RNA sequence: UGGUUCUAUUUUCUAGGACUGAUUAAUAGGGACGGUCGGGGGCAUCAGUAUUCAAUUGUCAGAGGUGAAAUUCUUGGAUUUAUUGAAGACUAACUACUGCGAAAGCAUUUGCCAAGGACGUUUUCAUUAAUCAAGAACGACCAUAAACUAUGCCGACUAGGGAUCGGGUGGUGUUUUUUUAAUGACCCACUCGGCACCUUACGAGAACUGGGGGGAGUAUGGUCGCAAGGCUGAAACUUAAAGGAA
């Protein structure tokens, strides 16, 4: 499997099973940037990067507000026009939870890549 | 020499292991005589756990141990004097001395 | 599958009682392997008897480039040696006795896990090209 | 390894020159080491008592076998008993919701040959990795059985609980014991990995080949079949003997 995806594959499923903290390893740069956008967006409490020397630890604290993770397998490029059409293919509702993107600008939302103006290759998705 | 059927029908019970042993020593005369032995692992008083199984390693040396003292038991004996010396069965006390480091 | 390797310290200094000098370990390491052990026994050694706990952190670098930079190089890397010489003592075993189909089973389990590794020295150019497992 | 020449006391010490230059170290993977572990395999060896057969006694009329019998053996002594030999198998109880093996499978001892796993590791290499269509390995003589009542909700998934097998650490009591080597057994806690068992919480879990259409019945002016009569002999013959029936 991937590396960020088994990483929200257990911060899915741990706060599915009701806990409030999730250990989860390896942890990189794309992982600590979209803990960083979902927390931006209120999914997520605090998170700690413990580092070992081997390639880091996350302990996420998380309280009840997120209910699906992913990410998009294919990282296909998505225009500043388009951004909206796959919002509403693939988010639940119209304004109900966001894509998260790689950009130019880094790793961002959706609705924040067209409020500062730049598209980019889709990377996952959260609501 | 040889028991009845009934006492070693007697003497086995599940868990725990049989380590039976034999040799065919020659005596102080020319005699030649296949002997056997058995035993049984014990449970030791306060054991909890209800198997007392030897690791087989542990048997091993127990056998070994078994048949060097029987043979030097034998060849140390004719059969008059192996005779009497297995009348009041103490070969028997001889391997369980030898025998209760394992 | 099971969880059984060495835990590295978090550290990545010397331990504050290795008293003993930098080149010192280096001249031992050499003398070693000079008098004919894999870099892995030179590691066990070093470790348990001039206790260095590991040459990457005490020396500069890892000991298969200090033997490398002090001219005692491998002709073939200790994996592939160890699992050459255990696929031919496998292969002497069965001309031996060849009744044993278990052990033509371990031995074809073997050859595939020589041919993995060679395959992968190779691409890397570790070992030349045109190297076949006899 | 070779060669040139510079300083002060017959031999002391000296200076120079020609044959490397990015990270970790995955509760990913491999390899080494260590004490081990197992009914994993191969070869050799050893033993056991049954069975079958044979030899020798002892004794005499039956012995098998069956629901009863029978084929069979038997006064040229069967069966039973005792001593001994030979053969081919097999490894009883110990034997377990235990162990090992990739599966089929594997149970006597001892030795050799290689192997394997788990654990321990402040050893080593450094991405060498995961899945499977294809393909490969394992699976003229004496003649043989397999299934046959069964079960369960699946995975990418949280925690546990008791018991057990292998390793390790710690404790500090009893069995052990001593100046010959090392080495146990049990109790307890922790921990890793297994074969199972008893529970829990939470998820879309979608996108050796050939097949008609439910279960239980009912009817049939259709089609294809099979089937009745009536004493036999005995019909062209009112017909014998004998048999049947009552």
């Amino acid at each position: 499997s991937s590396v960020l995806a088994d990483a929200l594959n257990a911060i899915n499923n741990a706060e599915k099973t009701g806990k409030r903290q999730v250990l989860l390893r390896p942890s990189s740069k794309v992982i600590i940037k979209f803990l960083q956008v979902m927390q931006k967006h209120g999914y997520i409490g605090e998170f700690e990067y413990i580092d070992d020397h081997r390639s880091g630890k996350i302990v996420v604290q998380l309280n009840g507000r997120l209910n699906k993770c992913g990410v998009i397998s294919p990282r296909f490029n998505v225009k500043i026009g388009d951004i909206e059409k796959w919002t509403a293919n693939l988010l639940p509702a119209r304004q109900f939870g966001y894509v998260i993107l790689t950009t130019s600008a880094g790793i961002m939302d959706h609705e924040e890549a067209r409020r500062k103006h730049v598209s980019g290759k889709i990377l996952g998705f959260v609501y | 020499m040889d028991f009845t059927t009934d006492k070693l029908r007697s003497m086995v019970r599940k868990w725990q292991t049989l380590i039976e042993a034999n040799v065919t020593v020659k005596t102080s005369d020319d005699y030649v005589l296949r002997i056997f032995a058995i035993a049984f692992t014990r449970k030791q008083a306060n054991q909890v756990k209800r198997h007392s199984y030897a690791q087989s390693s542990h048997i091993r040396a127990i056998r070994k141990v078994i048949s060097e003292i029987l043979t030097k038991e034998v060849q140390g004996s004719t059969l008059a004097q192996l005779t009497s010396k297995l009348i009041p069965e103490v070969i028997n006390k001889e391997i369980e001395n030898a025998t209760k480091d394992i | 599958k099971g969880i059984s390797s060495s835990a590295i310290p978090y550290s990545r200094n010397a331990p504050a009682w290795f008293k003993l000098s930098s080149e010192s370990v280096i001249e031992q390491i050499v003398k070693y392997a000079r008098k004919g052990l894999t870099p892995s026994q030179i590691g066990v050694l070093l470790r348990d008897a001039h206790g260095v706990t590991q040459a990457r952190v005490i020396t500069g670098n890892k000991i298969m480039r200090i033997l490398k930079s002090n001219g005692l190089a491998p002709e073939i890397p200790e994996d592939l040696y160890y699992l050459i010489k255990k696929a031919v003592s496998v292969r002497k075993h069965l001309e031996r006795n060849r009744k044993d189909k278990d052990a033509k089973f371990r031995l074809i389990l073997i050859e595939s896990r020589i041919h993995r590794l060679a395959r992968y020295y190779r691409t890397v150019a570790v070992l030349p090209p045109n190297w076949k497992y006899e």
